[PDB]
């Protein structure tokens, strides 16, 4: 029922509150004050508990701002002065900020838990089906709209409208074919030291273009900071990332990561030029997706009991063998050459390849043997790639034979 | 202050008094585990704000540069702009490392809070009718949060993260019949590519956050509309809600718990390193590390790849790689998680409108399925980091792979058995109390030398003195006497001295009256509910 | 590694022991002759190993630098438990 | 002694599992069978992979043997009969023990027919009980 | 037609009928100029869709690069990655020029 202004005026404020909650089908079953005694010692005892954490909220906030402005934050390397002060900047930031924010939160939780009254409140639900008049009437209105329209009679306009609707949808989404790309269309231009950009090739395919491709080791060189009257300049003009390597280099039971190093990008030996900028291209070679090759030297006792694969006989040169460093499972580096067991282990999902059984997987989720590179030595005695792999490198895909 | 003018203007312009009265009067049930969704909300807000901060300093490009930044142990090293600007966030911006680590800790908290929230929803039965929609969108939310963290930590372009991207790429090419084309569409070419980091960056900062926020919004709106579930208890019916109102109690409690969450993340962000990209170096396809592993919320996928045997089909000119079945496994367990309410309704035949919850002891099939799935996921997660486990607990690696394999059958089954029997046992303990009364712990000796334990009944008695057994009511039954209040202190004062005896007597009288009337109102509401059921 | 083998923590070695580890190929460790990895390269490797073993992390406790597993095991156990404690401190029981 | 009558819900009787009314009890025998058997197939499949050792095979095969004999006794339940021997001066099933302690306390029943010397040997002067013992 | 089931589920789960009935009966005046706000709204929608498309091909980096792409009258010219990926949208993506053009026209 409604209330006139005089009746609402006649009420007390608590009575208006009771009416307010009951208008939403809420009822306060129970509600009682925390400190009814007039000058309770427990109320002052609770106030001091709350002010403790508010004091520390203020202390922590001010300490955070002090730490954040005036604490020496800038980087120090090992052996520098004020190293310890730098290593603690972020720690102090967090302990002060945590002090501040946690103390504010605890103050508020305590205030609720011992000052605001306690209550049981009970609200009635209104859910499930609706009240049937509304169901019947909404169905009536929607059915009325559909039959009003007269579109159900016109099968031709409906069919054509749906056809135009779906075709307009196609017209909207068709430019998503700007993302579609044939995986078998090669990359632009000629072949690169990373291949033609298909899943077949690599840099080692360049042998088929009559290029001499050395096996090259990574020197891990960095740019050098020259400095002069016009500034400070990091440069790479006389620096080789990849350098040729020779068969004497690896002891037995050694492993070296080698990359394709065409003879045009070499800059080492007596033919070294101190202004021949090749670092960019050798870097492009080191970052080829499936360019890394694992070059192992077996012991003679091991090479006496190495098992060869059909067609991959004479790929090795003496005791030197060469496998693809890309795992045949889902493409991690197969870096872990257990030198004694002669097993190459992938640290991703723990596949194990037998270096004495043409790299056949003997454990893990891999199923195919590691591809093998044919290698030899040239007229100057540098190791070179005598051919290309006879397999697709890397993991498997739907279009791959065996 | 002249708030009358503000309220009058707003009300005269919007007619808002009734609509706002409805929201300050809304009631929420106040069980503790109804705060586990809140954590996910708050950590999400932290993720948003810290994320925008990071975007003011980050360049997501795969273009290369020679480094000349703060961190001297990598100066002169060729690296992408992504890795370079992550290092600049970490070392050349004041407090940048703090906000970075806070962002990552917030991500971890977001995902695990979603997990434990979903487990509350599962074990209590809050998914069933009328609330299945929140279940479907919540499963979507946990999946998108996982994807979001993956794309997020793939951005800084360090070695570990790039190995993760390599593994993603390898799994997408392996798909029949369309994996190669899907890969060339997603990555714009072969991996790595120009637009991969740009696409992961805009997926991470814009697309997936937008879907996540929109679905969190729909989720919270449905939770607000369909009022919250509750456990059984005195006065509680299918047709009501008992708890506290929005104004003042629950809103303040929400703000305070939010402050606690923010401060805990701030603290983590200072006192513990996470990720530490500067030790890992830049990404190189030819390098790897022993402690690989994705982030924790992805280790299950990793473990699924480690426990799978090398089962491949040659057809013969086409190939089905061995990881395809891992994708099938993930698809199965996603579908089974998202469609579980309908599975339970098929095999139980229950389809009523449920607003009360179930204690997990009382629904033991679901609790046992839950714990067995927990054990399957635990063994996948430990299978992921199984080589770290092997290194750090002197277990053979291969032993851990076979432990993972066999465990993913025998662990779930043993878990089902043990869980089921413990559930029935807890039921029987509650029925003991409702049959014979609380075991007080007192043993008396009678004149005939019989040692008898003194029981406290929770109901009437027959003239023999034996309780009249009460029916179970789906609520918690007190097991010890101190739950009834017989241990409660009756002195009052500070730690170092008592109050004056006048105040203490008065206060204890007042407290006794409080307890009596709270019991009376719940008893009256209980009787009223019986009467409403006629 | 496989079958109970493992690459140990490098913390215990000193500089001569690191050099001789590389030179000798102890157990399943691949040998690294001074023809493969030059003297300056081995000096640099020792420098990196000792500067990473000696510097502190700027971001707080390293969790033993084990990466996503350990960082996970800290938030997914301890981190969720303290906030469960807060949710029980702020909420009710049965 | 009094207790509420039994009742059954979805085939789970309340005695074997309480709270049968309050939630999903059950999980039927045939489905436990199916789970075990199809997971036994997935166990046997593990043996086929690329691995070379046979510690793995013996582990797989005993675990399959145990799961299989488990599934067998779960399908073909081997019940046994209650024993009906009487060993070592036990008494047949229908016996009813007296409370020997009540007899000792009240000097009745098994402690009824004590002699004068016997009552005197348990520190009871037989004049104390001559009036109280039955005719 | 099966709609009886569909509606029965929806209403039974959400108590839906009264609210949507209040919404489908809401009256709107139909002066022509009251359409104008809709134009801005629809423009905004187009802007978001085309915009997200353009983010799949754009690299916002200022880092300089020598251009090699579809537009040959700038081959060998040094430019930032932003300009380079804009050119690649314009000439390397099928329909990319059309979409960038639509995005800009929709902004106007
Ligand atoms: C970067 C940041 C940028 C800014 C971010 C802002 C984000 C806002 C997003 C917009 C909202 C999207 C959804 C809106 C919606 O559903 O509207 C339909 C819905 C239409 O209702 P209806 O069914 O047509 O009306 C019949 C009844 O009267 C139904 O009404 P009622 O009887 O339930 O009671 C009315 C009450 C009902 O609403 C509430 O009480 C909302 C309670 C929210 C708290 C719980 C969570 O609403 C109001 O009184 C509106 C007051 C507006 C004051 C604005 C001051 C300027 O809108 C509302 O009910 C109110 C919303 C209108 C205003 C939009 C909100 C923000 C305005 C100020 C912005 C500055
Ligand atoms: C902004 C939204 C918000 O904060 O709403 C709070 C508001 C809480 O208000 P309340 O006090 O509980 O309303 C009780 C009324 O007496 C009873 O409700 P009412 O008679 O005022 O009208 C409710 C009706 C009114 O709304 C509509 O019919 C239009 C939808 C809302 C506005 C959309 C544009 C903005 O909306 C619904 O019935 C929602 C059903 C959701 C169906 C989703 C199925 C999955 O919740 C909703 O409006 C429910 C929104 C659910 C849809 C979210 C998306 C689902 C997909
Ligand atoms: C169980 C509890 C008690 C176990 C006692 C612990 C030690 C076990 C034991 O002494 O087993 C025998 C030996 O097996 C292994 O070598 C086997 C041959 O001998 C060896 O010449 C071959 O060369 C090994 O073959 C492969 O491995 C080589 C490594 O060089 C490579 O050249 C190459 O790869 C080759 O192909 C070969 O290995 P399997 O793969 O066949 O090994 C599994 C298994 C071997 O026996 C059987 O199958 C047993 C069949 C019947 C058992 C039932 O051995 C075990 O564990 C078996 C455990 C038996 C003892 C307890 C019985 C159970 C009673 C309690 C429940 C090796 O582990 C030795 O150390 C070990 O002493
Ligand atoms: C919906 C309408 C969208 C239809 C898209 C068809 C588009 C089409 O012709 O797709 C060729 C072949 O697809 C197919 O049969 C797949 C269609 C299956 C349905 C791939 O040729 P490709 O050699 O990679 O050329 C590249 C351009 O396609 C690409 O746009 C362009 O951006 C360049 O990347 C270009 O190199
Ligand atoms: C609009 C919202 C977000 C923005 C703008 C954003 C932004 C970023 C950016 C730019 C990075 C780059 C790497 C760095 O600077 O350290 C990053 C890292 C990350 N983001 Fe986000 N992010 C958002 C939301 C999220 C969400 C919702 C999650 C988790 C569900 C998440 C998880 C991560 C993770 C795990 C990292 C790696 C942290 C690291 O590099 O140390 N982000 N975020
Ligand atoms: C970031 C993700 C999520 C957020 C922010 C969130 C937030 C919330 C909040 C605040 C509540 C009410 C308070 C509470 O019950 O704890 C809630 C309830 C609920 N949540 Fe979520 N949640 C998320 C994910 C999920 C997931 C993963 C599921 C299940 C698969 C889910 C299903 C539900 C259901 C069914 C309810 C209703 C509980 C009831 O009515 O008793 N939500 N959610
Ligand atoms: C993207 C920006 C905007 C959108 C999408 C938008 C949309 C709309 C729509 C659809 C209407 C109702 C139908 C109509 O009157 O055309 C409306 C009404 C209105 N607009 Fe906007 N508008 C925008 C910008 C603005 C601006 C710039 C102003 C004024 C400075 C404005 C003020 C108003 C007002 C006061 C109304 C209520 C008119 C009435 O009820 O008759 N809006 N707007
Ligand atoms: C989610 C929303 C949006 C996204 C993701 C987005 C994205 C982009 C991107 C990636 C570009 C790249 C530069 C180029 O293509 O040449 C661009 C250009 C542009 N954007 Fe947006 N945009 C959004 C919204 C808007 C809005 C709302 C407006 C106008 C109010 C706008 C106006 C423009 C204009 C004028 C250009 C220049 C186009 C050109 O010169 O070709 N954009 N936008
Ligand atoms: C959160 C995050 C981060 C993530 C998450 C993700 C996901 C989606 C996940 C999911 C999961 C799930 C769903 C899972 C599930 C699982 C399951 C359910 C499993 C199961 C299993 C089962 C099995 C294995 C079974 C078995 C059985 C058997 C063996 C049996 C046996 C029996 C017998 C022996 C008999 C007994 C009796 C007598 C002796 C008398
Ligand atoms: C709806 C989703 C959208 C829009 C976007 C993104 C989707 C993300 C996917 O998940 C949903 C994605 C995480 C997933 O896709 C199958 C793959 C990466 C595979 C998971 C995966 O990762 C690894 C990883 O990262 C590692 O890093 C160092 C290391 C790893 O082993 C050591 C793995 C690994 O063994 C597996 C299986
Ligand atoms: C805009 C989208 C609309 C969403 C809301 C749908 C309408 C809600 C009511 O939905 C619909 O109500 C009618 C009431 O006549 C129900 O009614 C059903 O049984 C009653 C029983 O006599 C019949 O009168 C009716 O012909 C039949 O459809 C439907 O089973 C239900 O699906």
């Amino acid at each position: 029922k409604q209330y006139t202004t005089q009746e609402l005026n006649a009420m007390s404020n608590e009575d208006l509150a009771r009416l307010g909650t009951e208008l939403d089908d809420v009822t306060i079953a129970y509600r009682k004050e925390r400190f009814p005694i007039a000058n309770d010692p427990a109320e002052k005892r609770a106030a001091r508990a709350v002010t403790f954490w508010l004091v520390l909220g203020i202390i922590g906030g001010l300490g955070f701002l002090a730490t954040y402005i005036f604490w020496p934050w800038e980087y120090k390397a090992h052996g520098d002065e004020g190293l310890l002060a730098y290593t603690l900047y972020t720690p102090m930031l967090g302990i002060t900020s945590g002090l501040c924010i946690l103390s504010l939160g605890f103050a508020v939780v305590l205030y609720v838990k011992k000052f605001i009254p306690e209550e049981i409140a009970v609200q009635r639900r209104h859910d499930g089906p609706s009240e049937e008049v509304d169901r019947r009437t909404i169905v009536a209105l929607l059915n009325d709209s559909w039959q009003t329209s007269t579109l159900g009679r016109r099968k031709l306009i409906m069919g054509l409208a749906g056809g135009g609707a779906v075709l307009a949808g196609l017209t909207i989404i068709a430019p998503m074919g700007g993302m579609i790309k044939n995986p078998w269309n090669p990359k632009e231009g000629p072949m690169d030291v990373q291949g033609d950009g298909t899943l077949w090739t690599s840099g080692w395919t360049l042998v088929e273009n009559d290029v001499k491709v050395y096996l090259g080791r990574d020197t891990a060189a960095i740019a050098e900071s020259h400095t002069d009257a016009t500034g400070e300049h990091w440069s790479t003009t006389g620096v080789s990332r990849l350098v040729r390597m020779r068969p004497e280099d690896l002891a037995a039971a050694s492993m070296e990561t080698v990359f394709p190093l065409p003879a045009e990008m070499v800059n080492d030996g007596a033919e070294y030029d101190p202004a021949k900028d090749v670092y960019e291209h050798q870097m492009h070679s080191v970052h080829g997706p499936r360019n890394a090759v694992m070059l192992i030297r077996l012991r003679t006792a091991d090479a006496e009991k190495v098992i060869e694969r059909e067609g991959q006989e004479s790929f090795h040169y003496g005791d030197y063998y060469a496998y693809s460093k890309i795992c045949t499972h889902i493409g991690c580096p197969t870096s872990l050459y257990e030198a004694q067991t002669n097993r190459i282990l992938c640290p991703c999902h723990q596949s194990q390849f037998d270096a004495l059984h043409y790299g056949k997987p003997v454990f893990g989720p891999a199923a195919r043997a590691l591809p093998q590179l044919p290698i030899t030595v040239d007229e100057e005695g540098y190791l070179i790639a005598a051919g290309n792999f006879i397999e697709p490198l890397g993991p498997a895909f739907w279009e791959r034979k065996s | 202050m002249s708030l009358a003018t503000v309220g009058n203007n707003l009300d005269s312009r919007y007619t808002m008094a009734s609509g706002i009265r409805r929201q300050i009067n809304k009631v929420f049930p106040t069980h503790w585990s109804f705060m586990l969704g809140e954590i996910a909300l708050y950590s999400f807000i932290v993720l948003l704000l810290t994320g925008v901060y990071l975007t003011l300093f980050f360049d997501p490009s795969i273009t290369k540069v020679i480094y000349d930044g703060g961190y001297l142990p990598l100066n002169g090293v060729e690296m992408s702009r992504a890795y370079a600007t992550a290092l600049d966030i970490s070392f050349e911006v004041r407090g940048g490392l703090f906000i970075r680590q806070m962002h990552h800790w917030a991500a971890l908290l977001f995902v695990v809070s979603m997990l434990v929230h979903m487990l509350r929803i599962f074990f209590t039965g809050a998914f069933r009718r009328p609330r299945e929609a929140n279940w479907i969108i919540g499963v979507v939310l946990i999946i998108l949060g996982m994807a979001e963290g993956f794309m997020g930590y793939s951005l800084p372009d360090d070695l570990l993260s790039g190995v993760g991207l390599r593994i993603m790429s390898a799994i997408i090419v392996g798909l029949p019949i369309i994996g190669t084309w899907m890969h060339w569409l997603i990555f714009g070419g072969d991996f790595p590519s120009d637009l991969m980091l740009d696409r992961f960056y805009i997926a991470h900062v814009l697309i997936i956050p937008a879907i996540l926020l929109g679905l969190i919004a729909a989720h919270l709106a449905l939770v607000w509309y369909q009022k919250h579930t509750q456990f059984p208890g005195a006065g509680r019916t299918e047709n009501n809600v008992i708890g506290i109102r929005i104004m003042p109690l629950f809103a303040v409690k929400a703000v305070a718990f939010g402050l606690i969450v923010f401060g805990f993340l701030a603290l983590l962000a200072g006192v513990t390193t996470i990720n530490a990209i500067w030790n890992l170096g830049p990404y190189n396809p030819s390098q790897v590390s022993a402690g690989s592993q994705p982030d924790v919320y992805m280790l299950w996928t990793d473990g699924a790849a480690r426990v799978m045997p090398a089962w491949e089909l040659y057809l013969g000119n086409y190939t089905i790689p061995a990881v395809f079945w891992v994708a099938v496994m993930l698809g199965i367990l996603v579908v089974l998680l998202v469609t579980y309410p309908f599975i339970e309704r098929k095999f139980t035949g229950d389809d009523a409108h449920h607003n009360l919850l179930q204690r997990p002891r009382d629904v033991p099939v679901r609790t046992s399925l839950g714990v067995m799935a927990l054990v399957f996921y635990i063994l996948l997660t430990v299978s992921g980091g199984n080589d770290v486990y092997a290194m750090q607990f002197h277990v053979s690696l291969n032993a851990m792979t076979w432990i993972g394999r066999i465990g993913l059958i025998v662990g779930p089954a043993i878990a089902y058995f043990i869980t089921y029997r413990l559930c029935i046992g807890l039921q029987r303990s509650d029925r003991e109390v409702l049959e014979h009364g609380i075991e007080t712990g007192i043993i008396k000796q009678m004149p005939n030398g019989a040692f008898i334990e003194v029981h406290q009944p929770l109901g009437p008695v027959d003239d023999h003195g034996h309780p009249i057994p009460l029916p179970y009511a789906g609520a918690a039954v007190p097991k010890q006497m101190n739950q009834l209040g017989y241990a409660e202190v009756e002195t009052r004062g500070g730690f170092f001295g008592p109050d004056p005896e006048d105040i203490r007597a008065k206060a204890k009288e007042i407290e006794h009256a409080n307890h009596i009337e709270e019991a009376n109102t719940l008893r009256a509401l209980n009787e009223a509910n019986i009467e409403r059921d006629k | 590694l496989s079958s109970g083998k493992y690459a140990p923590n490098l913390d215990a070695a000193n500089e001569q022991e690191i050099y001789q580890a590389m030179l000798t190929g102890p157990q399943n460790m691949p040998k690294f002759s001074d023809r493969q990895l030059s003297a300056d390269e081995k000096k640099d490797i020792i420098a990196f190993i000792k500067s990473t073993k000696e510097t502190p992390s700027p971001g707080g406790y390293s969790l033993g630098s084990l990466g996503p597993v350990a960082e996970g095991l800290f938030m997914w156990v301890f981190g969720i438990l303290v906030l469960v404690a807060a949710a029980m401190w702020i909420g009710s029981r049965s | 002694s009094h207790t509420i009558e039994p009742e059954i819900y979805r085939g789970v009787s309340t005695l074997d599992e309480p709270s049968a009314a309050w939630g999903w009890h059950g999980l039927k025998r045939n489905t436990i069978q199916l789970a075990g058997w199809i997971s036994v197939l997935f166990m046997l499949g593990y043996n086929f992979g690329n691995h070379k050792g046979h510690v793995e095979t013996i582990w797989l095969l005993v675990i399959t043997a145990l799961l299989v004999i488990g599934l067998l006794i779960h399908l073909f339940e081997p019940k046994l009969s209650q024993v009906r021997t009487i060993t070592s001066r036990n008494k047949p099933v229908g016996h009813v023990e007296p409370d020997w302690t009540y007899d000792q306390a009240t000097l009745t029943g098994t402690w009824g027919n004590l002699t004068d010397s016997q009552l005197r040997s348990v520190n009871i002067e037989p004049s104390r009980v001559a009036h109280l013992r039955a005719a």
